[PDB]
């Protein structure tokens, strides 16, 4: 129950974090990027997370 | 790569041993120097840290807009994919050889500067077009007709195999070679080998494929065709069944006989117009000369005029034997006896008699093709005739 709570306390300020994009890949590339597809925007070349 | 130009003799000569031995020299001389230096001394670091500085200044998250104008001065207007045009800087590190217009290039982020360009899809109509290499076969089916392979040898293989003897006498090769003959005499049997067995981009068009409904397309279409035939190197481009674009071209017609008209206009000044034509080599054929058109059929469109006749008598043994070869024949075959009949018989009907004799076997369910099952399907195949017995006779 305490988790609960407090999880509902911080999540107020967790909501607020800007959204991520959602893009089709296209192909990977070069040394770690990638070619994706942000819709409706053009192409990206962009990163890999390290994980 | 970017090696000095010869232009000596350009032939095997003292001169050009001279020229040769120069640039070897010079080249042992800079991979003594760059091995002893990299030994003194790896430079990977010095060569790493510049590729993280051109990183930095690419920013992460490049975008990928369209060149539509490069003003020459480092500069180049550039739209990203929404359709908005900037003015941007084409930076240092991007080969500018690749740059033109229509290509996809990367984009900054913030500053938009070009940063890159990204390699494009391969298939404007190459892959429609190109055959590969020739399913049916090499040089060995061809039977019986030694001249003319040796013609079409000497108008398109020679060139790209032995060209130091063009370039000794000066002359330029024959311009192109257009097959004329009956209908199955072996024409694009011919040129499908050749495409097999040459090492050139070799590109196939039937004639009917240029009438396109649409007007414009089919000069559109042959453009684009000859478009991609210098960007592939050494090309040989192949035009079946030209009768169907090319006609004696009466000027009184009416309909799509104008657009044809056109279409043909404009492959004649692709095959010599204005511009030099460069490394491209053309092959035509067509059941009937006689109606094509002057113009397109002249010396410098067309040197070379190969003529295919019917096989007489042992061009046809020549044909049932290579037809033949891979099927399990009984030992009471009369090949003589089906090819001593003066029956005007063409190398596309010996195949289907070939093929006829085996099918019927097979339903037959026999195990073995008989000489009574060729001259059946012999006769089968020699009662598609028609046409009238007394008129004309
Ligand atoms: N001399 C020959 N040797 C081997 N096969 C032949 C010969 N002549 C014709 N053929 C056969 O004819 C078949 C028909 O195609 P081919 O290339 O001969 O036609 P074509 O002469 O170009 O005819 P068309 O003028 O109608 O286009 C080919 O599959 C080939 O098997
Ligand atoms: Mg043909």
């Amino acid at each position: 129950l305490n988790a609960k709570v407090r999880l509902l306390r911080e999540e107020l300020q967790l909501l607020q974090e800007q959204g991520s994009y959602v893009g089709e890949v296209v192909r990977a590339m070069d040394k770690k990027k990638v070619l994706v597809k942000v819709h409706p925007e053009g192409k990206f070349v962009v990163d890999v997370d390290k994980n | 790569a970017s090696k000095l130009p010869l232009v000596t003799p350009h032939t095997q000569c003292r001169l050009k041993l001279l020229k040769l031995e120069r640039i070897k020299d010079y080249l042992l001389m800079e991979e003594e120097f760059i091995r002893n230096q990299e030994q003194m001394k790896p430079l990977e670091e010095k060569q790493e840290e510049e590729r993280s500085k051109v990183d930095d200044l690419r920013g992460t998250p490049m975008s990928v807009g369209t060149l539509e104008e490069i003003i020459d001065d480092n500069h180049a207007i550039v739209s990203t994919s929404v359709g908005s045009e900037h003015y941007v800087s084409i930076l240092s590190f991007v080969d500018k050889d690749l740059l033109e217009p229509g290509c996809s290039v990367l984009l900054n982020h913030k500053v938009h500067a070009v940063i890159g360009v990204l390699m494009d899809d391969t298939d404007p109509l190459v892959t429609v077009m190109k055959v590969e290499k020739a399913p049916q076969e090499t040089y060995a089916d061809i039977g019986g007709l030694d001249n003319q392979i040796q013609e079409i040898k000497e108008s398109v293989e020679l060139p790209l195999t032995h060209p130091e003897y063009y370039e000794e006498m000066g002359i330029k090769p024959p311009k192109g070679v257009i097959l004329y003959g009956p209908p199955g005499t072996g024409k694009t049997l011919l040129a499908k080998a050749v495409a097999n067995q040459t090492s050139a981009t070799f590109l196939r068009v039937v004639g009917s494929e240029l009438i396109q409904k649409y007007l414009g397309d089919g000069p559109k279409l042959v453009r684009e065709l000859f478009r991609v035939a210098e960007e592939h190197a050494p090309s040989i481009v192949f035009i079946d069944e030209i009768d169907a674009i090319g006609t004696k071209r009466y000027d009184s017609n009416s309909g799509g006989e104008r657009e044809i008209q056109r279409t043909m206009l404009e492959l004649l000044n692709q095959l010599d117009g204005f511009d030099s034509r460069g490394d491209v080599k053309v092959i035509m054929a067509t059941n009937r000369i006689e109606t094509l058109d002057p113009a397109l059929i002249r010396p410098g469109r067309i040197d070379r005029k190969i003529e295919f006749p019917l096989p007489d008598e042992k061009t046809k043994k020549r044909i049932f034997q290579i037809h033949t070869s891979r099927m399990t024949l009984a030992d009471d075959v009369t090949l003589d006896d089906l090819i001593m009949a003066k029956d005007d018989l063409s190398g596309a009907d010996i195949k289907a008699i070939c093929t006829e004799a085996g099918l019927m076997a097979l339903r037959e369910r026999r195990m073995k093709v008989t000489n009574e099952d060729f001259k059946k399907s012999k006769e089968n195949v020699l009662y598609k005739k028609q046409e009238g017995t007394p008129e004309g006779l």
